[PDB]
């Protein structure tokens, strides 16, 4: 019959429409999370940047005490 | 500068170059712990995505089932 086939469709739209909402919803949650993801790399690589040139600075004393310790020796 | 004063600087400059050493070591170790933090995270992140891609997937295998029911039943109506 034509009414039941109707019903049966129309109980398909019904859930199609909220698997499509669902579907929707994680695509912008995913969107979001990669972007969060990617600010806090940032952020770790923010910071790991200026550990390193705290440590090379350390480095160019080290390099000035050797420096140093060199002309002591020499005379 | 006296002989004395040269030997003892000597001695400073190692002092000195043990504890910007120590420095140095105290500062590769925060370096591990953020490496290590922002490993932990992206895994968790991917882990996330994992899984929403996983409901995302199945979602879609269904959705194809009811749209093939669909056609099936435009057909039959017809």
């Amino acid at each position: 019959t034509e009414r039941k086939l109707l019903e049966r469709s129309r109980r398909l739209q019904e859930e199609s429409k909220r698997l499509l909402d669902e579907m929707a919803e994680i695509m912008r949650r995913i969107k979001k999370l990669l972007k969060k993801a990617r600010g806090a790399d940032e952020k770790v690589l923010d910071e790991l940047r200026k550990i390193i040139e705290r440590i090379r600075e350390l480095l160019d004393r080290s390099r000035k005490i050797h420096e140093r310790s060199e002309e002591i020796a020499y005379k | 500068m006296t002989r004395e004063e040269l030997l003892r600087e000597n001695i400073e400059l190692a002092k000195e170059h043990i504890e910007i050493m120590r420095e140095i070591l105290e500062l590769l170790q925060k370096m591990e712990e953020l490496l290590e933090k922002a490993r932990g995270a992206d895994e968790d992140v991917a882990k996330t995505i994992k899984e929403l891609l996983r409901r995302l997937k199945e979602i879609i295998e269904r959705n194809q089932r009811i749209a093939k029911e669909h056609e099936y039943i435009a057909r039959e109506r017809s």
